[PDB]
């Protein structure tokens, strides 16, 4: 192709696989032996001999990386390892952090995550997300497994930016898709934009206090029903036009007081929580407005001792 | 070979339930090699002490090294996860192992700024040891301008 990535990175373990290729944990032999994540991305080439839009998405990731936002994982390099008339093979080399939010939440002692740390971690998550949304990138699959947490408690968003494409049911491997953090407009197969990620933030916010997912459905319709049991049946004017599932198919249910499901959250947190878990995407808060909410008022950023 | 792939994949994902299933329900050897030549303890999600613990309770060798001499205690110290480093050293990992740059785990922890790891390692580490750039732990800290780390190290060196 054009670069020999195999001489700089040593694969150590296979950690994943998407529609574009496998993902490896690897060692960066030029930079101390630190771990990185190697994502193989095969880029389709078309009649005209040019890489198709996947190359443009990789361009967007390189663009984003020139800002070096602290709350997204670093893109250290893009290597083209092979070029033929049908495909380019790229290896994307990302910073790898050896802890996700799932594991942090699982190992923390009783009685759970300190209040102030929940606040600091939600502030970093929203800062990362506002950075992506302000460059028109929607994450679309935010969940505790691709929120990485450094040993000093810094949050980094990972696993975003490549278009959703068909792949042979995942190469036939890895088959159980989690719908627990998906937004109602996506479960309804309606049109979606950036508000889909604030729904997921709302679910993760709740989970930081609960240490158990808020809405555990097992299909699109069951996931919706578990949602509406808590927040109540939306008005007819909040139910999207032209979708297959009618408001009628669900219970009439009022909202429940959220403290039945989330204990220990203060009154400012409750307000922000409900503003992320707003059914109609047009009424849901934005990430930039969430950063202004009074909940973040006392952000106690490193005192003495 | 495929069980070493499965077991090390689970460990590197932090899937403690699949690690436990493989080790206790299927009784798999914790030092099985994956297709890259590594065990699960070498490649494991280093911020999940529960993974390290399952693997070490079942017999994994804590002192494995790769080519270069990097062992699990180097990676725990570099990534800064003191909880996993303590599990490793409770099960017999050597805190004075040298990687190929001749660095101790405490050299790596200093380079990354991880001050709770440097306090834990200071009293057991060879604080006179020089890496391949000729730097003891204290000299490295001073070169980074890490005054908090200097104070920790020098308290262990000023025996008098
Ligand atoms: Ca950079």
């Amino acid at each position: 192709g054009l670069c020999r990535a195999d001489q700089q990175y040593e694969c150590v373990a296979e950690i994943g696989e998407g529609a574009y290729g496998k993902v490896f944990k690897a060692r960066d032999l030029k930079n101390g032996g630190r771990f990185v994540a190697l994502k193989r991305v095969r880029v389709q080439t078309g009649e005209e001999g040019m890489p198709l839009s996947t190359i443009r998405e990789v361009a967007v990731l390189r663009h984003l990386e020139t800002f070096e936002h602290p709350n997204v994982v670093r893109l250290f390099d893009v290597c083209t390892v092979s070029r033929t008339d049908r495909e380019t093979k790229l290896t994307l080399v990302f910073e790898h952090v050896d802890q996700d939010l799932t594991t942090y939440l699982d190992k923390v002692p009783e009685p759970g995550v300190p209040t102030e740390t929940i606040k600091d971690m939600m502030f970093q998550l929203l800062r990362g997300l506002d950075f992506l949304h302000s460059h028109r990138v929607v994450h679309r699959d935010l969940k505790p497994q691709n929120i990485l947490v450094t040993s000093s408690g810094q949050i980094k968003l990972a696993d975003f930016g490549l278009a959703r494409i068909y792949s042979f049911q995942m190469a036939l491997t890895s088959v159980v898709v989690t719908l627990w953090y998906r937004a109602p407009e996506v479960l309804l197969q309606s049109s979606y934009a950036t508000p889909v990620d604030l729904w997921s933030v709302g679910c993760i916010f709740a989970e930081m206090f609960r240490r158990k997912p808020l809405f555990r459905g097992s299909s699109d319709v069951d996931q919706l029903g578990k949602i509406l049991d808590v927040i109540g049946l939306p008005g007819e004017e909040d139910w999207p036009r032209d979708v297959a599932l009618p408001r009628q198919a669900f219970h009439s249910k009022s909202a429940q007081p959220i403290e039945k499901f989330v204990t220990d959250i203060d009154e400012l947190g409750k307000d922000l929580l409900l503003k992320c878990l707003t059914f109609n995407p047009a009424k849901r808060i934005s990430a930039y407005s969430a950063l202004s909410h009074p909940y973040f008022q006392d952000l106690e950023r490193c005192k003495e001792n | 070979v495929c069980v070493g792939d499965r077991l090390s994949g689970a460990a590197a994902r932090g899937d403690v339930q699949e690690v436990r299933r493989l080790l206790h329900r299927e009784l798999v050897h914790p030092d099985a090699l994956n297709r890259f030549g590594k065990t699960a303890l070498q490649v494991m999600m280093f911020g999940s002490p529960a993974v390290a613990l399952e693997l070490l309770k079942q017999g994994a060798s804590p002192n494995v090294q790769d080519a270069s001499g990097t062992s699990p205690v180097h990676d725990a110290a570099r990534t800064g996860f003191l909880d996993t480093l303590k599990v490793l050293v409770e099960h017999g990992a050597d805190v004075n192992a040298l990687d190929s740059t001749g660095s101790l785990p405490i050299h790596l922890a200093i380079r990354e700024g991880h001050s709770s790891v440097v306090s834990f390692l200071a009293p057991e580490s060879d604080l006179h040891h020089r890496d391949a750039s000729g730097l003891t732990p204290l000299e490295l800290a001073r070169q980074r301008g890490a005054q908090n780390l200097m104070d920790i190290l020098q308290g262990h060196m000023m025996i008098p």
